[PDB]
């Protein structure tokens, strides 16, 4: 329980690997990553956070 | 302590089912639109590729 | 007898309703205006982002 709530509420990004191959794993939107799409002529630059 | 800790564990069991789900992979679409126009025909030229 | 006309006597019923008011229930629905521009938009970017 305490590892799904901290999936949730640590803002920070992790990094982990599969088969010699590295990446990111990600929070809500928390400024890194790839920015959200746009919607309705909202337009999201990469520092958006939720 | 059973009562007590029924009472903990029946909280963290809602939040659990409505927080998570098990893993997949999907390919996340990237929005980037190509596009082509017509153009207006001459008895004599050719129009533009795509 | 009483010979006295009008346009309400040779006339026709109002069709009259009554229309919502928000009295005398307990609570009011949000009016929730949407425009079929917006139902548009909504639907190509679930499409899009699905």
């Amino acid at each position: 329980f305490r590892k799904v709530m901290e999936a949730l509420f640590d803002n920070r990004t992790r990094r982990a690997n599969i088969r010699n191959q590295a990446y990111n794993v990600y929070p809500l939107y928390n400024g890194d990553g790839v920015p959200p799409p746009r919607f309705k002529n909202n337009v999201f630059d990469e520092t958006h956070s939720h | 302590f059973a009562e007590s800790i029924a009472i903990y564990n029946e909280a963290m069991d809602n939040l659990i089912q409505l927080l998570t789900y098990p893993v997949t992979v999907p390919v996340e679409p990237v929005v980037q639109i190509g596009e082509t126009t017509f153009e207006e025909a001459t008895e004599l030229g050719v129009p533009r590729g795509a | 007898a009483n010979r006295t006309v009008s346009p309400s006597t040779q006339g026709v019923r109002p069709a009259m309703r009554q229309m919502y008011n928000g009295r005398n229930v307990a609570t009011r629905p949000i009016p929730l205006i949407v425009d079929t521009s917006e139902i548009r938009a909504i639907m190509a970017a679930a499409a899009d982002a699905r």
